[PDB]
RNA sequence: UAAGUGAUCUAGAAAG
RNA sequence: GUAUGUCUAAAUGCUCUUAUUUACUAACAAAAU
């Protein structure tokens, strides 16, 4: 397990993680994918905190996009995924409550 | 074992006589010893050196190796193939030199 | 502590084939393991030009690089992987298999060996 | 400090005077003529044996590397250029016959120096091109010598006799001279030894273009000095080689031995070194006469050139004696009498059996050694006195001591021992030819620069070794020590400063291993793991450390006499486990040589037998004498003798290979195709098994039974299936690299992991291993490991809730 | 550690014996009228 | 060190590997052996 | 065999690197070897070395030296300040 | 003013430069040469006259 | 007439 | 010796597969008869 994601990974983390979950109530939204349909969250901090999420993921996609080698493709990529998280952090902001 | 775990014959005589077996079984290592001679490809200086310690620690020892000696021209001389008895042949004639 | 530790703590209930369980049922969900381009340190045997900068990165030179599999393998039992780099002067997506028939590698729309 | 002595002879002349290189070159012709040699020419295209000396050359120059399994680049053209010559004999040969014509340029010699640790040596790198013609040049040249007898009987390294042998052949000289050993009339016998310091780095090459001119074609010797002038390379530093023979380039061996040739023929006188040689019709065989007669004659007797390290007998009468001693006073006055002080005498022997020292006997040596200095002049070459021994025989000393090839010999005539005690094991008994008595003793002892070498060697396989598989180490240890038994056989029981070695070095090599698995604790380790053989999973060590190591008086040891008392521990603690030593499976050197005696003389007559009866003499009448004698009778009636027929000064030539090659053969004193393998070992590892208790025993130290097999039998490791057609991608690797199997170390631990790991430890900390119920007494590295994958995916778990179902 | 063409040959006077093992673990799956799916194990 | 792929599994140039292709090789090799020959066998028979 | 480009190449690298770092240079052009692109240099490249021919003295000096030290030639070379093949 | 020296050795920058980078001998080495070839030349012709003779 | 008594090093953990 | 750095506003149970590993790490060390 070098390289420290196999480590992230390994079983006992995992469980580690699993029993937080449970007792307290640590989750890691970092750590699990946001759900691609949303509307099968019927808790609203759990919605927060992936609207956080892909907050973030955005401000990241921002901050590299105004890179100097501006003419390379993937900065051009970049602005459909952009554009696809703002779509996503749009839906998010439904108007359940 | 012993005979071959052992650099010089001295090393080899001093491990037999520590093992301190009785008088009936002197024989049967002397001619143990003779065996193993045989086996080797030629006549070594050092079973010869080993037989000649033994000879001066003990009677019982010169009794056990006069008894060899007797069995082996008697009977047991005729058994061997011809560089075996030779071998043989010089061992005796080192044992007896002096 | 120490890199050759024998024995990890483990809490008073460790159930381990339920631990398993529950770690699978969140390793779907979970964010790397469920991805493929995992990551690999690799030197380069090909020794070849970068397309896009004409960058010229010799024989056994260190990177970085993503190793995936690809699923149509050669014959049957033996895989071959895909083997991403970067160029050091511009960040084109470098890369190359594995075929295993000649005992060597394939270049995969990166760069040309030279 | 060699490019520095480069440019001061190139400030102020050659050491030697033009007059004494003349007068050189004049004695040398003599010689020749009284020789009558046919000098040898130039190699015509259409030559008999150029074929085949050029086949020998390229299988030697294989043999560099059909070893190795790694080849640098410069290696691999190397082997290509071999392959070519291989395929096209014909061009190769003419290519090479070229160079020899016009080339008189070359590429830069590179030396990298080898550490043996004493003493630091150098390595002359020759490029792959030249190198093949340099070996052609040296296989032909020394052929050529063969044949027509350019080097007389006494320079001995270039025959096809062993080292031991030669010493032995030496003694047996020693002894077979007439009158040697009376001391009635008090006849003094002097035997000089010494080396003929610098005698290489000291060779001028327009007077050794000369000397080459007089018994080579002037083309070659042109060549061949042209070679010897390169420019030298190291890392940054160069410098062209303007004075002084490179002993590397292969062909430079012969030179070398031309040129020590001159030297012996300078101590000798002519007449003498003629006498010596025999006529030229039928010379002599080495340290034979024609008559007692000329023997007697003149004071040298004996003579051997070994490789420059000369050895004179000389045999004086009293007044004989006188004269010289007289001489040397003259020479240089002794009033306080410090002759005896400053005096090269064997510290390896002890006081008493040394060179005693009598202040006529002393002088009579020193004077001698002055003599001999004399004879020669320093810019020639250097002869020493640190470097130079004298051992004097006379009526007051009775030890004639020596040391040939690295045995430390001292030959004792019975008449002078006070008892002639029961022969013992080390001992040569020297005998007369004539009357077959064995009338003198000669006892060994292996030489301290021999025990240091050893030492060194044993060092360098413990170094640079933190990774390799605990059996590679085994292996090395193993060529190591049997490199050592092989050449000194009987000579070791004798030295104790070299048991001891032995003793360290393999606890070295056993601790070498139990550094792998990070712990050293001697229960851990019970002599099975080691010297069980690799068939069963060992690391088949072939101990000589078990020895019970003769102990003695320290303080009446080094001083004046000695005997076998009180045995010391030797190597280890055992469970009276008699490990079997490798020596009581080599055959001591006087056996063996008398059993060439009887086996060449049975081979001779069997030969006769069958010429009377008109046959070809067949190799299964012969057998029962097959492995058995010096060359092992075998060598005759192998597969592939027509050949190595023409490889001539092959010896000397291995011997010289030291400075070619990085790391030589350890072998180098024998060679399996010319001599037949003088050792076999295969019955001391039927005997280690027995003595660790039978496979049983073994078997119940490792993880054998856990496995769940019946028995040990039809049962290996790393079988698959075959693989050589798709083997091509190596090498130099003869196909497989080794059919021996190497038992990684991770798997070795796993094997004996039931001794490794147990319980009666000394103070491991018993820590319970993960998801599992196997104890670890401490860390032990790979084992653990090995457990986990066992015991993979809970698997103890699993195995005791199945057996519950 | 380690230890079509040919059919004619089964057919000789020494005995032999084809072992199959296909059907010694049998199910049977089928919903109830709530839905669940249960796997019944039959004899094999 | 030198070479750093030389110590990876993805690596064919690893000689594990090479020998695992073997193998894959000779086995289907001897397959395509045996239903070569039939096929070769109904061809003739046709 | 050696051309043209190819030993510019290696001079010009030999301005860059250093006429004791054979390594770079040979890895520079990719036929030639370590060990051989030092020779090369020594034979051709290196300016302070006098490749072209001289007067008659200096021809006789040479064939003097040839005479009184029977083909030691790269002795001979230095004596002269001149290369070995060439002077050979 | 002390220069700015170049070095065989190393160049930190890589920063290339347009290339900045007795004849007696000993007696000895004549008269030993006399010495040889004119011993060579006496033992030719000595040679030959001990054919003759 | 007298052999064969005793001398017994060690010993693992981290980082590199 | 399993490098490193920037980047961060405050569906539920189910079972079935194994005589393996898309395994990863190379800082560590490098020879023959
Ligand atoms: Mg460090």
């Amino acid at each position: 397990m070098s390289r420290n994601v196999d480590k992230a990974n390994s079983v006992l983390v995992r469980f580690q993680e699993q029993q937080a979950e449970s007792a307290g109530g640590y989750k890691d939204y970092s750590r699990y994918q946001r759900p691609r349909n949303v509307s099968k969250v019927k808790s609203i901090k759990e919605a927060n905190e992936w609207k956080r999420q892909v907050s973030k993921e955005i401000k990241q996609k921002s901050t590299r996009i105004y890179d100097p080698s501006l003419n390379e493709m993937q900065i051009a990529e970049l602005n459909d995924e952009l554009n696809n998280l703002f779509k996503e952090w749009k839906r998010w902001q439904w108007h359940i409550d | 074992l012993v005979l071959k775990s052992s650099l010089s014959g001295d090393e080899a005589a001093h491990k037999l006589l520590k093992l301190k077996i009785a008088n009936n079984l002197k024989k049967s290592v002397v001619d143990i010893i003779i065996k193993s001679s045989l086996q080797e490809s030629t006549f070594s200086k050092f079973y010869s050196i080993l037989s000649e310690r033994m000879i001066t620690f003990h009677r019982s020892w010169q009794t056990a190796y006069n008894e060899t000696f007797e069995q082996n021209y008697t009977q047991d001389i005729e058994d061997y193939e011809t560089d075996q008895l030779r071998i043989l042949g010089k061992f005796w004639g080192h044992l007896i030199s002096y | 502590s120490e890199r050759k530790a024998i024995n990890k703590y483990y809490p008073p209930d460790y159930n381990p084939l339920e631990a398993e369980k529950l770690s699978r049922k969140m390793a779907k969900k979970l964010k790397t393991m469920n991805k493929s381009h995992a990551s690999i340190r690799l030197m380069t045997p090909f020794s070849m030009r970068c397309l896009e900068c004409n960058e010229y990165i010799p024989k056994s030179r260190k990177f970085n690089g993503k190793k995936e599999l690809l699923k149509e393998k050669y014959l049957d039992s033996i895989k071959i992987y895909r083997l991403t780099i970067s160029c050091p002067r511009c960040a084109n997506s470098i890369a190359f298999r594995t075929d295993p028939g000649n005992s060597d590698y394939v270049m995969e729309v990166g760069g040309v060996r030279n | 400090n060699e490019q520095e002595r480069q440019r001061q002879i190139q400030k102020n002349g050659p050491e030697i005077t033009p007059e004494e290189a003349t007068t050189i070159f004049s004695v040398m012709v003599e010689w020749l003529e009284s020789r009558s040699f046919s000098p040898i020419p130039f190699p015509p295209l259409t030559y008999k044996n150029d074929t085949k000396i050029l086949v020998l050359a390229l299988e030697d120059l294989k043999d560099v590397y059909a070893s190795k399994v790694r080849l640098n680049a410069s290696e691999r053209e190397e082997l290509a250029l071999i392959e070519e010559a291989y395929d096209n004999p014909h061009d190769t040969l003419n290519r090479i016959k070229k160079y020899l014509l016009t080339q008189r340029v070359f590429k830069p010699v590179d030396i990298t120096m080898m550490e043996n640790y004493q003493n630091i040596s150098p390595v002359y790198s020759v490029d792959p091109l030249e190198k093949i013609t340099d070996a052609y040049l040296d296989q032909y040249l020394w052929y050529e010598a063969d044949q027509r007898k350019l080097f007389p009987n006494w320079i001995k390294p270039s025959d096809s006799e062993i080292p031991p042998l030669l010493v032995y052949k030496w003694t047996q000289g020693i002894n077979n001279l007439s009158e040697i050993w009376d001391v009635s009339r008090g006849q003094s016998a002097v035997l000089l030894e010494t080396t003929l310091g610098e005698m290489a780095e000291k060779i001028d090459f327009t007077l050794l273009n000369r000397l080459l001119r007089l018994i080579v074609d002037p083309n070659i010797a042109d060549y061949i000095t042209a070679k010897n002038n390169v420019v030298i390379n190291f890392k940054d530093m160069s410098h062209v080689n303007k004075y002084g023979l490179i002993r590397g380039l292969k062909f430079a061996s012969f030179i070398f031995q031309y040129y020590g040739l001159v030297i012996d023929l300078l101590l000798l006188g002519q007449e003498r070194a003629t006498d010596l040689a025999g006529p030229a019709n039928n010379p002599n065989e080495f340290m034979q006469f024609k008559s007692k007669e000329v023997e007697k004659a003149h004071p040298i007797r004996l003579y051997t050139r070994y490789l420059d390290r000369i050895y004179m007998l000389f045999h004086f009468e009293e007044d004989e004696g006188e004269e010289l001693t007289d001489e040397y006073l003259a020479e240089n006055p002794d009033p306080n009498f410090e002759n005896s002080i400053g005096y090269n005498n064997r510290k390896c022997w002890p006081k008493d059996s040394r060179m005693r020292l009598i202040r006529q006997d002393v002088n009579l040596g020193r004077a001698v050694f002055w003599e001999i200095q004399s004879r020669v002049p320093t810019s020639l070459t250097s002869i020493k006195w640190e470097n130079a021994f004298v051992s004097v025989y006379s009526k007051n000393n009775p030890n004639l001591l020596f040391s040939m090839c690295g045995f430390e010999v001292r030959i004792l005539p019975r008449q002078r021992m006070e008892e002639v005690v029961s022969n013992d094991e080390g001992v040569w008994d020297l005998v007369d030819e004539r009357t077959k008595q064995r009338t003198a003793k000669a006892y060994l002892k292996v030489s301290e620069e021999e025990i240091k070498k050893f030492d060194s060697r044993i060092r360098g396989i413990l170094m640079a070794s933190g990774s390799t598989t605990f059996t590679k180490v085994a292996a090395k240890w193993n060529t190591s020590l049997i490199s050592l038994f092989t050449y000194f056989r009987e000579a070791i029981v004798a030295t104790e400063p070299l048991l001891d070695i032995l003793v360290k070095g393999e606890t070295r090599i056993q601790n070498r291993v139990k550094l792998g698995l990070n712990s050293k604790m001697p229960t851990r380790f019970p002599p099975a793991v080691f010297y069980t053989p690799k068939e069963l999973g060992g690391l088949g060590m072939i101990s000589a450390s078990h020895i019970l190591i003769p102990a003695s008086d320290l303080s009446w040891s080094k001083q004046t006499d000695t005997g076998i008392t009180h045995f010391r521990a030797g190597m280890t603690h055992e469970d009276e486990k008699l490990i079997p030593t490798i020596f009581r499976y080599i055959t001591t050197w006087e056996n063996e040589f008398l059993d060439s005696q009887r086996v060449w003389a049975e081979y001779a007559t069997k030969r006769q037998e069958a010429i009377q009866q008109n046959r070809r003499l067949a190799f299964e009448e012969l057998e029962g004498s097959w492995d058995r004698g010096i060359p092992r009778i075998s060598t005759l009636f192998q597969r592939d003798r027509h050949t190595l027929a023409y490889d001539r000064g092959h010896r000397i030539r291995r011997e010289f290979k030291q400075y070619s090659l990085e790391r030589n053969s350890p072998f180098w004193w024998t060679n399996s195709h010319h001599d037949g393998k003088l050792w076999n070992l295969n019955a001391y590892r039927t005997d280690v098994i027995q003595a660790l208790g039978g496979i049983e025993t073994i078997l119940e130290h490792t993880l054998f039974k856990g496995t769940g097999f019946n028995s040990w039998e039809g049962l290996f490791w790393e079988k698959a299936s075959g693989f050589e057609d798709s083997m091509q991608f190596k090498k130099l690797t003869h196909a497989q690299r080794t059919g021996l199997s190497q038992i990684p170390n991770r798997r070795f631990t796993l094997w004996w992991s039931p001794t490794i790991n147990r319980a009666n430890v000394y103070v491991g900390f018993l820590v319970q291993l993960d998801l599992t119920g196997i104890f670890l007494h401490g860390k032990i590295p790979t084992l653990k490991i090995s457990l986990i994958q066992i015991f993979r995916a809970h698997l103890w778990q699993k195995i005791h809730e199945s057996i519950v179902f | 550690i380690y230890q079509s063409s040919n059919y004619a040959e089964l057919f000789n006077n020494d005995i032999k014996l084809f072992v199959d093992d296909t059907n010694v673990y049998r199910v049977t799956v089928h919903k109830t009228f709530e839905g669940n799916v249960a796997t019944k194990a039959i004899n094999g | 060190s030198g070479d750093l792929n030389l110590l990876k599994s993805w690596n064919p140039k690893l000689m594990k590997n090479r020998k695992k292709v073997w193998e894959t090789e000779q086995d289907l090799i001897t397959e395509q052996q045996k239903l070569n020959t039939r096929l070769k066998e109904i061809e003739k028979e046709r | 065999v050696w051309t043209n480009v190819e030993d510019q190449i290696l001079k010009a690298a030999v301005q860059k690197y250093g006429t004791h770092q054979w390594s770079k240079v040979a890895s520079l052009l990719q036929k030639k070897t370590a060990r051989q692109s030092e020779l090369r240099w020594n034979e051709y490249l290196n300016p302070k070395l006098n490749f072209t021919e001289f007067s008659k003295e200096e021809d006789a000096q040479l064939l003097d030296l040839a005479r009184e030290l029977p083909n030691q030639w790269r002795t001979i070379a230095d004596m002269m300040a001149r290369p070995a093949q060439v002077c050979v | 003013k002390i220069p700015a020296a170049v070095s065989n050795w190393k160049n930190p920058n890589g920063y290339t430069v347009a290339l900045e980078r007795n004849n007696t001998i000993n007696d000895g080495f004549m008269k030993l040469s006399e010495a040889l070839e004119n011993a060579d030349k006496k033992a030719r012709q000595e040679i030959r006259s001990k054919m003759e003779l």
